[PDB]
This record gives structure tokens, C-alpha cells and sequence, in this order.
């Protein structure tokens, strides 16, 4: 028998089964550092102006 | 007395206008103080959104089937 296997036949990925489950991190990875605290809101107008030496409002 | 009614002003008002003035620039000695210290220490420690150089954009690293199964 065994028909022999024409192009494109060894192609075409494939999809198969395991007993074990997919496992997080193979990169034997440490957790995230920090998180950006992030600055966000609404914006005020300019207190007293620029607070340089002078040019108030 | 006619000196003090056309053209000097009231001593209440120029003195309100120096509490008023005072007010104003202390709270513009206290919000400069607060800046150095903010800078200062944000340098220090590098928390806040100010002294952030360039890092890396993960935008190009990606998860794919590559040649090499040690990869």
C-alpha cells in the first residue's frame, strides 16, 4: 500500500493532541517589576502663573 | 484734606493690597520649594512621569513559530 505523498502533502500545519496541558512561562520568567504609576486626570489652569523670577499671569 | 479726597488713596486699601500681594507670593515660594524637592527626589528615585529616557517598545518582539527549536 502506502500511496506515496504528493506536494504540497508535507505542509499543511496541523493540529494534534498531548496528555499534558500547555504550561505557563517556559521562559522561567519572574514576575513584572513595577507598573507605571499612571498620571492621568483633568488638567487646572496655571497656578499663579509660570512661578518663575516674574511674568505673573 | 481735598489732597485726600482727589488723588491720594484709602490706607485699607493699600494695605489689603499688600495682604492680598503676600498671599499670593507665598504660595508661589511654597509651590517652588515643593518643585525642587519633587524634582530632586523623582531623580533620585525615578517613579514619576518626568526623568523617563526611551526604553524599548516591545512592538517588534513577538511569539512565533521560528527554525530553531531552541530559541
Amino acid at each position: 500500500g502506502w500511496v506515496r505523498p504528493d506536494l504540497g502533502e508535507l505542509s499543511k500545519v496541523t493540529k494534534v493532541k498531548t496528555d499534558r496541558p500547555l504550561p505557563e512561562n517556559p521562559y522561567h520568567s519572574r514576575a513584572r517589576p513595577e507598573p507605571n504609576p499612571e498620571v492621568e486626570g483633568d488638567l487646572k489652569p496655571a497656578r499663579h502663573g509660570s512661578r518663575l523670577f516674574f511674568w505673573t499671569m | 484734606r481735598w489732597i485726600a479726597r482727589t488723588f491720594f488713596d484709602a490706607p485699607e486699601k493699600n494695605y489689603e493690597r499688600t495682604m492680598a500681594i503676600l498671599q499670593i507670593e507665598s504660595e508661589k515660594a511654597e509651590l517652588r520649594l515643593k518643585e525642587l524637592e519633587v524634582r530632586r527626589l523623582m531623580r533620585a528615585k525615578g517613579d514619576g512621569p518626568w526623568f523617563q529616557y526611551p526604553t524599548i517598545d516591545k512592538a517588534l518582539i513577538d511569539h512565533s513559530p521560528k527554525a530553531t527549536p531552541d530559541n
